[PDB]
């Protein structure tokens, strides 16, 4: 069924966010995530939340 | 430049990459792609595992834990005797072939022994030029032996320790420097009795100054 | 002291090099003093050494109490 | 020094006379000219100076080595001038007409040891690859290699007065007393408890003096 | 002689340490940790605890900026010292710094040292006392 | 260049879309820096980042004003700053003769605080009142649609129109 | 100037280096704690 | 433990902190010593022997 | 190029034979980090070489080694990022200076001599 | 300076010399002597000099 096909797409794609490389540079994240259409902070969130933002957003596209 | 790292950024490194693929499993058992894991039963652990039901038949019991303990044991052997013919094959062509980046720089040692007239102690000397793959000649006169060795300098610094203590009358290096390209062929052998044939073969690939020194190190030893 | 007095070609460098040297010379010689008058002393008191173990202290001690 | 400036001092004055300037890199080789009014000095800027006693300025600062020129050596006549870099290049440029003539390559390491012959035809240019090329300025090409030790050869001078004999120092803790031609070697000046950074010989030939990295001077005599 | 290792302690304690050392050169050869095991007397403990006695102390420890520390905070206190005291010997055995620009740059990054070692504990939360527990814990079992 | 800040607008639990609006640090360089202060946070009450994320707008007037911002009290009367407190006007020379422009909303002079009104029309007689702490840029029909929802008592909107998220584009 | 990074194999400037191996390896969890 | 008894005897100086509890007698407050065992046992041998 | 004083400079090709070797003797326990500690092996004659970084604003800090390097005839060199010397010394802080020990009977000994080797050739 | 330049020229070339050993021990200052020379040297050989 489609329970079991989102899953495994979820897993897939939690396994490839794993294994993207994401520079660690606050000041290219920034670029970066800039870029890509995506505002830079999210209501006031950390350093690492937004490393960890443009990993996913990687990982979706 | 490649940069090296902590002790403890390595113990942090293997845990991270461990917890993430135990995590990993864990999380692939929870969506039901991989079924839950069996323990691990040995003999000692047998009776502790599947104590209830190894009364009911305990040879049975005895060949599903040793076929278990089989199978993990199978399982570590393929891969290492896979890497291990891995091995052979490097081995005889990318773990044994380096020649120790000898392109820009040859860096060759000409020795002069008093007394070589021992077959077996010039077969060992080609046999450890073929192994190492360094270029060179030798040159045969009247108590003069020339040996010039052109290579790497890891198989100049293996030739002359051979040379100087793994054989035994004296052996002393005589030039030791480095050269742009070279000048020697293959590692081989060239009798000359008189000094005029030794001279006409080191100046035929322009080596005329390593025979002069010798001759002129032979003439200071001849002397004092 | 001419040195000192003169601010009160012989730069001032070899003055104050020469004197952070003579205050190793006179800290050895010192040294060598303490170790006579201890060997002299231990006649009168063998003990002085081990209870009062600083050289100046030592020859201070010995000179108010001889 | 090391700075980059020239001190030309007097022979009784302990002080510098003349401070020249005008170089920011480390001064490597500081010769005055044969006639005694130009002065030339290599330094690690990729270029050598030319300055004067009346002038006081830089006559040419003729560049053209892809390293710095670590050595000059002039002509004994003082119409040629003999430039090594340490990119193992060695330009022979004209002091009357302002052009390279001579391309001293061959040598694998820096060149340290250079110096012209006082009969006018030969050329003598030790590296640090443990050889030294002896070339001839008449006949445009390479009459020799002299592997006179194994380490770099940082000095090699002949005689001043006919040059029948060469001293070739290198970092082995040894000097060897070669000769003019064959350039077979005579003497082995050992004794040494460092590297021979710098050596000389007398304007008489019968006095060497040879110093070592070991803070000392060392004088070989005849006896 | 030396401007900035005069300006990191006091004009006294620098010449004593240079005086036991042997020179402005002789001091700066020296380790930092053995910098501040100059001039310590081997004071006998009379029947006291070595503790009582201040062992391994030196004329660094008993400087100014040292002596002006809590007991607790005193010894590691002179260790520091002492290694920027040896940075000053050597630069100062080499004539830098005249004016005593890396005596500055050396003495507020000790008292910064100093202030943080000092600097009053920082508020931390209590604990609340966990609620009494009911029902059941899964505990694994095995070896 | 001027920074320039997104709020995405839920009304009624339903997303409007966000609003992109940059704010003039040029003509005001303490509203910009409240703005941004506001928008994501480090620390501002025990290490808390308190800002505009979750406020919700209190006085909507139809092709009027569009007042907001309160995160103190929520209904407007909140008075919060990044410099401990309310704070005084940067510069008269920004009118609010143009619609979409957000300027600081207060109840007199030097005292603009955390409530923001974005003016859905020119008011001329906000101009010298209050500061304009930026222009929307982009996003100029959540405005329009969060000017038009129904406001019940003291232009009080009947559904709940809060930000859902707020940062820096 | 330019280093690989021994964890990611990117070429990173030497400035940021040792910054680069701090927040290089930071252990998810620490984020979840 | 006779080894580390001797080398303790022989060579140390400093111990550590021991804590100081009172007994309440309700006439006079008596003083109990804690000390570590490391350093306990070494004093039993001592005041033994 | 950024400290023109270094006069006894690697090349990028000696400096990473230079850092293995650190490494290595890292890992055989050969290896001594920070100057005091140079300065007392070279005090113990226990030494054989001195690895040193030319990046350090007090940088007369390490001007005390090369001196007396020669006082006990001792190599020396310089090299261009102290980061880089201290993670080939197995220390994530940096690290301007580090000294390398004799061992009875290391493995190490013919790499030591070859790199001491360069360091003769390095020096003018 | 240059004797113990020598001196440690010497000791590093030939190692396990009793009389060298000892006659450095002359050359190094009274407060560097007992505390480094003498142990290392001790552990070099057991010389009667």
């Amino acid at each position: 069924s489609e329970r079991q096909a989102e899953v495994l797409a979820e897993f897939e794609r939690r396994k490839r966010a794993r294994q993207i490389n994401v520079s660690t540079d606050d000041s290219e994240v920034k670029a970066c995530l800039r870029a890509l259409g995506e505002p830079i902070t999210l209501f006031g969130e950390g350093p690492a939340e937004r490393r960890e933002r443009l990993r996913n957003i990687l990982s979706v596209v | 430049l490649g940069v090296y790292l902590t002790k403890k950024e390595q113990k942090k490194l293997r845990r991270q990459t461990r917890r993430e693929a135990q995590k990993e499993l864990q999380e692939k058992v929870r969506l039901g792609l991989m079924p839950p894991p069996e323990p691990k039963v040995r003999i000692s652990n047998l009776m502790r595992v599947l104590g209830t039901e190894a009364v009911q038949d305990p040879t049975k019991v005895e060949a599903h834990v040793r076929a278990q303990m089989a199978k993990r044991q199978k399982a570590h052997e393929e891969a290492n005797a896979a890497r291990k013919l891995t091995a052979e094959q490097r081995k005889v062509k990318k773990i044994k072939k380096l020649k120790e980046d000898i392109s820009q720089g040859v860096h060759i040692s000409v020795y002069r022994v008093r007394n070589l007239s021992n077959p077996a102690k010039k077969f060992k000397i080609e046999a450890n030029a073929g192994q190492l793959y360094l270029t060179g000649v030798v040159v045969l006169h009247k108590d003069v032996n020339v040996v010039v060795v052109e290579g790497g300098p890891k198989a100049q610094k293996k030739f002359k320790r051979l040379m100087l203590h793994r054989i035994k009358n004296k052996c002393v290096l005589v030039w030791e420097g480095t050269a742009k390209d070279r000048s020697f062929g293959e590692m081989k052998f060239k009798q000359c009795p008189t000094e005029n044939m030794a001279r006409e073969h080191f100046k035929k690939h322009g080596a005329e100054h390593y025979w002069d020194l010798a001759l002129s190190e032979s003439v200071l030893e001849s002397t004092d | 002291k001419q040195a000192k007095a003169s601010e009160v070609a012989a730069p001032e460098y070899r003055v104050i090099v020469d004197a952070n040297n003579l205050t190793v010379e006179i800290e050895n010689e010192l040294n060598i003093i303490h170790k006579f008058i201890r060997d002299k002393y231990s006649k009168r008191f063998p003990e002085l050494e081990s209870l009062v173990p600083n050289a100046l202290d030592y020859i201070r001690t010995v000179k108010e109490l001889g | 020094a090391a700075d980059g400036s020239v001190k030309l001092w007097s022979l009784d004055s302990d002080e510098p006379v003349a401070d020249i300037e005008g170089h920011t890199v480390r001064v490597a080789r500081v010769m005055w000219h044969p006639s005694g009014r130009f002065l030339g000095t290599t330094c690690y800027d990729r270029s050598w100076r030319l300055w004067d006693l009346e002038a006081q300025e830089e006559i040419l600062h003729q560049e053209g080595h892809s390293m710095g020129v670590y050595d000059i050596a002039f002509h004994q006549d003082g119409s040629l001038a003999g430039t090594g870099g340490l990119d193992a290049f060695g330009r022979v440029w004209d002091l009357r007409t302002g052009r390279c003539i001579m391309f001293l390559e061959g040598h694998l390491k820096e060149i340290y040891g250079i110096n012209f012959s006082p009969n006018g035809y030969h050329i003598a240019t030790g590296s640090g690859d443990n050889t030294c090329k002896v070339w001839d300025l008449r006949q445009r090409r390479c009459v020799y290699t002299i592997p006179a030790h194994q380490n770099l050869v940082t000095g090699v001078k002949f005689e001043p007065i006919h040059g029948n004999f060469l001293l070739t120092g290198a970092y082995d803790n040894t000097a060897k007393i070669w000769t003019h031609p064959g350039w077979s070697p005579l003497k082995t000046l050992a004794g040494h408890e460092g590297k021979v950074m710098g050596l000389d010989i007398s304007s008489d030939g019968q006095l060497i003096a040879t110093c070592s990295y070991d803070r000392t001077f060392k004088l070989w005599m005849a006896e | 002689i030396a401007p900035n290792l005069s300006i990191i302690i006091g004009a006294s304690t620098a010449a004593k340490i240079m005086g036991v050392a042997g020179g402005l050169t002789n001091l700066s050869k020296m380790p930092a940790c053995n910098i501040m095991l100059l001039g310590a007397q081997r004071k006998t403990l009379s029947g006291f605890s070595s503790t009582s006695v201040l062992p391994h102390t030196g004329y660094i420890y008993h400087s100014d900026i040292v002596q002006s520390l809590p007991p607790d905070l005193r010894r590691k206190a002179a260790r520091l010292v002492a290694a920027k005291c040896t940075l000053a010997a050597r630069v100062d055995s080499f004539h830098e710094s005249t004016e005593g620009k890396v005596g500055y740059e050396l003495k507020d990054e000790i008292e910064r040292k100093f202030d943080k070692w000092q600097e009053p504990p920082p508020v931390k939360q209590v604990k609340p006392l966990p609620a009494p527990l009911d029902g059941q814990r899964k505990k694994r079992g095995g070896r | 260049v001027n920074p320039v800040v997104f709020f995405d607008v839920s009304i009624g639990g339903q997303e409007v879309g966000r609003m992109k609006i940059e704010l003039f640090a040029d003509v005001v360089p303490k509203t910009a820096e409240n703005f941004r202060q506001f928008c994501t946070g480090e620390f501002r009450k025990d290490g808390v980042p308190i800002g505009y994320k979750g406020s919700t707008f209190h006085r909507v007037i139809k092709d009027f004003m569009i007042q907001g911002g309160d995160f103190v009290n929520g209904d407007g009367t909140g008075v919060a700053s990044i410099y401990r407190g309310p704070f005084a006007d940067e510069n008269f020379k920004l009118r609010h003769s143009a619609p979409g422009l957000l300027s600081m909303a207060n109840s007199g002079p030097s005292t603009n605080g955390c409530q923001f009104f974005i003016t859905c029309s020119k008011c001329d007689w906000l101009d010298g009142k209050h500061v304009v702490f930026g222009k929307i840029i982009d996003g100029l029909l959540v405005m329009r649609k969060i000017e038009n929802v129904p406001t019940g008592p003291n232009n009080k909107p009947k559904l709940p129109v809060v930000i859902s998220q707020c940062g820096e584009m | 100037e330019y280093l690989v990074s021994p964890i990611t194999g990117e070429k990173i400037p030497a400035s940021k280096m040792q910054e680069h191996m701090r927040i290089g390896l930071l252990d998810p969890r620490w984020l979840e704690q | 433990a006779l080894s580390r008894i001797k080398r303790h005897l022989l060579t140390q100086r400093a111990f550590k902190e021991v804590g100081i509890e009172f007994m309440d007698l309700y006439s006079h407050l008596v003083p109990v010593y804690d000390v570590e065992p490391l350093e306990k046992i070494t004093d039993a041998y001592l005041d033994q022997y | 190029d950024v400290n023109p004083k270094a006069y006894p400079l690697a090349d990028a090709h000696l400096t990473k034979k230079l850092l293995d070797l650190v490494q290595q003797s890292c890992n055989y326990k050969q290896l001594r980090k920070g100057a005091n500690e140079a300065t007392k092996t070279l005090n113990r004659g226990i030494s054989e070489f001195i690895v040193m970084a030319a990046d350090a604003e007090p940088l007369e800090i390490i001007l005390h080694l090369p001196l007396l390097c020669e006082d006990k005839n001792v190599p020396y060199v310089f090299v261009r990022s102290k980061q880089a010397l201290g993670r080939a010394c197995g220390v994530s802080r940096p690290v301007i200076a580090c000294s390398v020990t004799i061992k009875e009977g290391s493995q190490l000994k013919q790499q030591i001599q070859s790199i001491q080797q360069s360091i003769e050739r390095l020096l003018v | 300076n240059i004797a113990n330049t020598l001196m440690a020229k010497a000791l590093q070339e030939c190692p396990n010399s009793g009389i060298l050993w000892s006659e450095a021990i002359f050359l190094e200052a009274r407060p560097q002597r007992r505390t480094k020379s003498v142990d290392a040297l001790k552990k070099c050989e057991h010389d009667p000099h």
